[PDB]
C-alpha cells in the first residue's frame, strides 16, 4: 500500500540535474536564504514595532566525488583560472525521479569557491558553492 | 496504514523475478562478471520461457518440502522506532484517501474537453506525463475523469498518456498519527550447488535496484541498505549439505493511523458585551 | 608565465604535440609573432566656418 | 553490472602465481627476510620450471580433496554497503560500453592518416602510450581503428604502441544505477607443515600489492584493506595438523545497473497563444 | 570486469609529483579556489541584480610523513629561514597512477607555511601549505 | 620485503638472551626488585657461562618436546593494516639498495688519501662515527671504499672508526609500492615454577628494551606496544600445572615491492610547426 | 557573471595607459572635478535666481608599486629635480581591456605633488598627483 | 553613464548643458515622493581599483526642492 | 617569490644609509614634494589655458626604535640643543639591499622636526623630519 | 632577548626621575621640538639655495596615574591657583634602569597645560604638559 498523503522526499526519489545532464555520484546539497529582516524602534517602545526586509542574499552548494570523466572542471560548468571570465550563469534543477517533475530551481547560478581534498585512504570528493540570483518553485502539478 | 514489509517484498519479487529469468539478454547483463561456465549452466537450467527447472520463493517455517535445488527465503527480522513528530502528527488531509495508482489512458473528445477515463474515482491527480496544464487550459477532475479544454490542442484527441492518481474513498476529513518504523528483514538463497547461490543472489541484487524505481518504493519503502553475510552451510545432516548467502534488507517506513474530526464549524456569530 | 610577463602576446594552448619514443621525444608547438606598426594614411578637409 | 569479487581473485591469482614461483630472482627478494634454511627449502620445493611439487587454488566447501601440502583457500565472506547517490545514479553514457582493455598495436600507412586497428570497436578512446595528440593532428576514431595524419610524422610508420580503449556495444544511450558496496573476502594458506604456510603468505602479499597496478583493480576494486590473523591448527583429528594464517581482503566497488532511455526529442515547434 | 563510465579516483589511483620525482609517503592534500563573487544591488531592488568575479585567491596544502632522506627540507622545495628567498617557484603535479596522464596541475606554486610535529606514539608528520597563481586541467587525452 | 617479525624476534633473542644470561652483574639490575630467596635461585640456576641448566626457545605446535623448566614461546598473532599512501607509493631510488650495515674499520695510508674498507660495495653512506667532512675533505666513496683527502688531517692514519652503510645491489632505479601495517605477536614464558616464570618475564621486559636501540627495530621495526597477561596455568593434565604469563608485542613496519622503471629519456629535439 | 555580459566596469576590466604603454602594478586612480558652480542672489528674494559656472578645476590622482623598473622617475613620466621644467604634459588613458576601446581620456597633465613610502614589511608605494587642462570622453561613439 | 548619457558633462560642453530635475518615486505605484528642480552640477568625481567596482559620483545643486502631488 | 625575481621592491629588498653606515633598527620612511603647481586663467575662457610651476618643498620623514648606541643624537646626525648650527648638511641614500646599487638620493637634508616617546610596554620609537634642496635618481643608468 | 644584551630600550629599561625622585605611576611620556626651519627662495630659480633655523620650540608630555599621595599637585611639582607664579623651574631626566645612566635630560621645564579626568570604573589618570628652554644628551660619553 502507499497513501501519498504522507510521503516524504529522500536521496532515492531526487535527482541534481544540469543543463538536462543528470550530474553523477553527487552527494549532498544545501540551499540557503537570508532575507536581512531588520525592525524599527521607536523611542516610546522597547518592543520591535515591524519588520522590513532589506537584502537577499543566497547560496547552494554541491558535494560530489570526482568521477574520471565528466568532472565539473572538464564539464567547464567550474573553473581553475580566467577561464571563469568567459563561464556564463547556469541554472541547478532539483527534479523528482519518480514524476520528472520540478522540486526547485536556482536561476542564475554563478561559482563562489572551488574545494577539492585528495586523500589516501577515502575516495576522492570535490565541493562547490554557487550564488545564485533568485529561486523558483514554479512549474508544479 | 500498517506496512507488511514481507508481504511486500514477495508481491514484487514474484513477477519480477519470473520476467528476469524469461530473457536471456539480460541474464547476460546481470552475470558479465562471472565466468563462462557458471553463466551458462545456470542459463542452461533456469533461464528461458522453456525452462524445465524453476525457481521458486517462500516463508520460514513451511510445513511442506522447498524446492532445494533453488529457493528465496524470507524472515521477518527486527524492527526499531528512529523518528517521531510533535504530537505524533505525520499529515493532514481533507480527503479520505487510499493507494496512489499509475494508470493508461487514451483522450475522448467531448465538445469543449477532451477527457481521460480512469477506474477509479480521480481524488488528488498527481501527474499527466509530459503536460504541463495552463490555465488557459482549465485543467480539471470530475468523478472517475479528468478534463481539459479543446481548443488549441486539437491536434490530441488520440492523445495516448498514463496518468498518475490516488483512491478516493470519502469526503470525511481527518489527521494523520504515526512514526516512522526502521525496519530489517531477512531474505537468502538455497542450493546443494555453491555456484547456482552466487548466480542467485547476484540476480536478487539486480531486482533490488529495480525497485527502487517503483511506485511503492518511492513512496512508501525509502532508504535501503543492504547487508550481506558469508555463505555458510545452512544443513550439515544429509546426503549433502545446503549452502546460502543470508542477506538483510533494511527499510524506513511509517506506521500510520486515520483520526476523523466532525467538529467542522460553519457558523460565526458576534455579540457583544451588554455593558 | 612568458605572457604574464608580456613577452608573449598571444599562442594557441591546445597546438602542442608530444611525442616520446624510448629514448627520444618530439616537440612541436605554435606561437604568434608580434606585430608592429608600419603605416598610417591620412587625409585632410578644409570647409568654410 | 554485478561484481563477483571471488571470481576475480581467482582469474588474477592462478596466473600470476605461476608467473611468480617460475622464475627465483623474484622468490629471493619475496623471502628476503627469511632465513636461509626455510628460504632454500620452499625454493627447492615449489620454486621453478622444474617443480615437481606445485600450488593448487580452490573455493571452499569442495567434494573432492585438496593438496593439502600446499594450497590457497578462498571464502565470500560479508558484505555491507557503505555509500549512496542521489536518485541511486552514478553516471549517464550516450553509448552501451563494456569492460575497459588494453591492446598493442603497430601503426600503419595510410595516404593521409596514419591508423592503429584494434580487435573489436573503439568507442571510448583513454590513452595511447606518451603520444599528445595536437589539434592538427586530427585524432579521431573509427570502427575498431583510431586514426591520426601523417604529416610531420612521417618517422612513425612503424611505431609500436599500447592502447587503451573500451567495448562499445550500441548507441542506446542510457544511465547507470547503483550503490557502492563494502564487501569483505577471506583468503588462508594451507599446509601440514608451519614453515611452508608462512612462506605461503608473504608470497600472496606481494601479489596483492601488484594486483594495485592492474586495470581491473584500479578501475573497479579500489581501497584495500588487509587483515591477518594468527596462525592455527585448522584441523586436529588427524595424523598431523593443519596450519594456516586467514587473511581478509575488503573492497570497494559499485553495484550497476544499465537503464536505457527512448525518449529522445528531436523536433521543437512553437505556437503563440491565440488570444 | 571493469566498466570505465563509472569509474572515481582514489588514493591508490592517484600520484603526487614535484618536478618528475613522485613525494614518497605523501598522505593527504586539499585545494582552495575564491572567485570573489560580489552581487550588485540597485535602490529599487533587493535581489542581486547580477554576480561579478573580483580576486583569485587559491592554496593548497600537503600532508607527508617525513621520510629520513628526501624531506621537503632536504628537497630544497621548502625553506627553514633567508634560504627561501633564493626558492624559485615550482609546479605541483597530481598525475594518474593507471596512465600517467595529467588530472590537475599547479603552477607558480609559492610557500605560505611550515608546520611539523614531533610525538611520541605516532610518526612524525609535516605538513605544507602552497600559494600558487593559476592551475591548470590541460593535457588531457 | 616482507618482513617476518617471527624470525626477527629469534634472531635478536638467541644471542642477547645468552649475552644476558651469561654474566651475573646484569641479571642484579634487573632483577634488583625481587626478593632475595627468588634473585639468588634464579642465579644459582641459569646465570653464569658454568650453569648447568640452560633456556630455550622455540615456535608453537612443535613435534618434539620443549624444555618446560623454563623455555620461551612464540606465535605469529595477528595483523592489520592502518595507514597508507597515494598511489601506495613509499619512496624512489636511483639504486639497487638492501639492508643498512654497520661495519668497523681502519684508514689505510694512500698518497692523495686515507680511505676505509668495506666487506661489500657501499651504496649510499649515512655515517661515519663522529666525523663531520668538509668540502674541502672531498669526501666520496669508490666501491666498497670510502675516501677523505689527507691534509691536515695527518694525524689519522691509524683512525679506528665504525661505518654506518648500505648494501648495493644495482643501477636499476626503480619505485617502491607498499603500505604500512600493525601486527601482533605474542611471547610467554613457560615453566612449572611460578617464581621461575615471573624472573623470566622480567628478564624479557629488559631486552625488549635494548631491542629499541637496534638497527633492525630503529629504522624497520617502530612503535612498541606491550601488553602483558594475567598468569595462567598453561596446563593442567598432568603430574603438576604448568605457569606462564603471556605478553603481546605490537609493531609497525611497510610491506614493500620494487618496482623497476626502463623508459629513461635522453634525447630531447624541438622541432617547429611546418606553418 | 561573464566577461562580456556584465553591465558594470570591474576594476578587472579596466586597464591604464600613458604614452603607448600600460602601467604595471597600476593599484588606484581617482578623478575629482569642480566647475566652479555658484549661486545668483538679489534682493527681490532669497532663493538663488540663476546658477553659472566660473572656473574649471581638474586633477587626477594615481598609487603604484614602485617596480625595481619602469617607474615614473625612470621612465621620465615623473621628475624629482629641476628636470621638471624640461617635462612636457602628457595625455592618460582609461582603457577597455576586452577591446581596447577607450572610456575617458585625460589631457594635458601636468604634475602637482608626488609621493613616495618605505616601510619595514609593506610593499614600497609610489603616488603621484596630477592636474590637466581638459578631460574628454569621445570617441566612444 | 551620465557622461554617455549627458546628464553630465567633463569638458566645456557644461555650458551647453541645461537644468535637470530629478525625482524620487514610489516604486508600487510610479507616485511621487519628493522632486528637484533647476538641478545644476558642482561636483563631479571617479575612481578606479584593483578588485573593487568603479564607483562615479556627483554633486547637484538646485534651484528650489517641491513636494507636491502627492495630495 | 625568488629574491631577484619579484619585479617590486619589498620592504626588504631596500636598505637605508646615511654617510656611509647603515640606520639599525629603522622602521619607516616617508617623501613628499610639490613643485608649486598652479593654473593660468584669463578672461576669454574658464577653462586654464596653461600649467606652470612656481616652488619647490621637498621633505622626508624617518622612524627609527632608539637603540642604546648609535643613535641619531649620539651620532651626531641630529642635534637638541644650540648645537645644530654646528651641524652641516646631511645626504641620505635608499639602496638596493642586493648589489649596493643606489634608487633614489636625498640631498642637502636639514632638520626640521624631531619627536620620541617613551611608554610602559611599548618599543622607545624615535622620529625625525628632514627638509632638503633637492632630490636625485641617478647613477642607475 | 636578556636585560644587557637587547640592543633597544625597551619600556621596561628606562626610568623617569624629577628632582632626585621617581615618578611612581608614570603611563607615558613624549617630546617634541621644531628648530623653526625655513628655506631660502630667490628670484633667480625655484629651487631653495639655502635652509636656515629662526626659533627653537620644545615641549614634553607626561601622563601618570593619581596616586592617593606624592601627585604632582601633593608634591609640589605642579600647581593649581595663583601659587604657580611662586614655582620654579624644573629639571626631568630619562634614566637607563640598570645602571642610572642618563639617556637625556630636560633643563628649564615650566609648565603650560594640565588635565585631570575621573570615570565610573576606569583608572584615575592625571596628565600634564610642560614647556622647557633646552634639552641635552650628555655625560653618556
Amino acid at each position: 500500500a502507499s497513501e501519498a498523503k504522507q510521503t516524504v522526499h529522500t536521496g532515492n526519489t531526487v535527482l541534481l540535474m544540469i543543463k538536462g545532464k543528470p550530474v553523477g555520484r553527487a552527494q549532498s546539497a544545501s540551499g540557503q536564504r537570508e532575507y536581512g529582516t531588520t525592525g524599527v524602534y521607536e523611542i516610546g517602545s522597547i518592543m520591535p514595532q515591524e519588520h522590513v526586509y532589506l537584502r537577499y542574499e543566497g547560496t547552494i552548494t554541491v558535494e560530489r566525488l570526482r568521477m574520471k570523466k565528466e568532472n565539473f572542471a572538464d564539464l567547464g560548468y567550474a573553473s581553475l583560472g580566467e577561464e571563469i571570465l568567459k563561464k556564463d550563469i547556469i541554472d541547478i534543477l532539483v527534479v523528482d525521479n519518480l514524476t520528472k517533475q520540478v522540486i526547485i530551481s536556482y536561476h542564475g547560478c554563478s561559482a563562489n569557491n572551488y574545494n577539492e581534498t585528495w586523500q589516501t585512504n577515502e575516495i576522492v570528493t570535490e565541493e562547490i558553492e554557487f550564488s545564485y540570483l533568485t529561486a523558483s518553485d514554479k512549474a508544479r502539478t | 496504514a500498517i506496512t507488511s514489509v514481507d508481504s511486500y517484498l514477495l508481491s514484487e519479487i514474484k513477477p519480477r523475478l519470473n520476467t528476469v529469468l524469461e530473457n536471456c539478454y539480460i541474464i547476460d547483463e546481470v552475470l558479465k562478471d562471472f565466468d563462462y561456465q557458471t553463466r551458462e549452466s545456470f542459463k542452461e537450467a533456469f533461464c528461458g520461457k522453456n525452462a524445465q527447472h524453476e525457481v521458486t520463493v517462500g516463508f520460514n517455517f513451511p510445513k511442506f518440502k522447498n524446492n532445494y535445488e533453488a529457493h528465496y527465503l524470507i524472515q521477518l527480522g527486527q524492527g526499531q522506532e528512529t523518528k517521531n513528530s510533535l504530537g505524533s502528527i505525520q499529515s493532514s488531509y481533507f480527503e479520505a484517501t487510499g493507494d496512489t495508482l499509475v494508470e493508461s489512458s487514451t483522450a475522448i473528445r467531448e465538445d469543449d474537453k477532451l477527457v481521460f477515463t480512469v477506474s477509479k474515482p480521480i481524488g488528488e491527480l498527481i501527474k499527466v506525463e509530459d503536460i504541463e496544464f495552463a490555465k488557459y487550459d482549465n485543467l480539471q477532475v470530475e468523478g472517475n475523469k479528468v478534463s481539459f479544454k479543446y481548443q488549441t490542442n486539437e491536434d490530441y484527441e488520440n492523445y495516448n498518456a498514463n496518468i498518475i492518481f490516488t483512491e478516493k474513498k470519502n469526503d470525511s476529513k481527518g489527521l494523520v498519527k504515526g512514526f516512522t518504523v526502521e525496519e530489517q528483514v531477512t531474505v537468502v538463497g538455497l542450493s546443494f550447488n555453491v555456484d547456482v547461490a552466487r548466480c542467485l543472489d547476484a540476480v536478487l541484487k539486480m531486482i533490488l535496484i529495480s525497485m527502487r524505481d517503483s511506485i511503492e518504493e518511492q513512496q512508501t519503502f525509502q532508504l535501503q541498505n543492504l547487508s550481506f553475510g558469508d555463505i555458510a552451510p545452512i544443513i550439515e545432516d544429509g546426503d549433502s549439505m545446503i549452502f546460502g548467502r543470508p542477506t538483510i534488507i533494511k527499510y524506513t517506513s511509517s506506521l500510520d493511523l486515520d483520526y476523523t474530526i466532525t467538529q467542522d464549524i460553519n457558523k460565526l456569530t458576534f455579540k457583544e458585551r451588554k455593558d | 608565465r612568458k605572457k604574464r610577463d608580456n613577452e608573449i602576446q598571444d599562442f594557441p594552448a591546445e597546438d602542442v604535440q608530444v611525442i616520446v619514443e624510448g629514448n627520444e621525444a618530439r616537440i612541436s608547438m605554435t606561437v604568434y609573432p608580434i606585430r608592429s606598426f608600419k603605416k598610417i594614411s591620412v587625409s585632410l578637409v578644409y570647409k568654410q566656418q
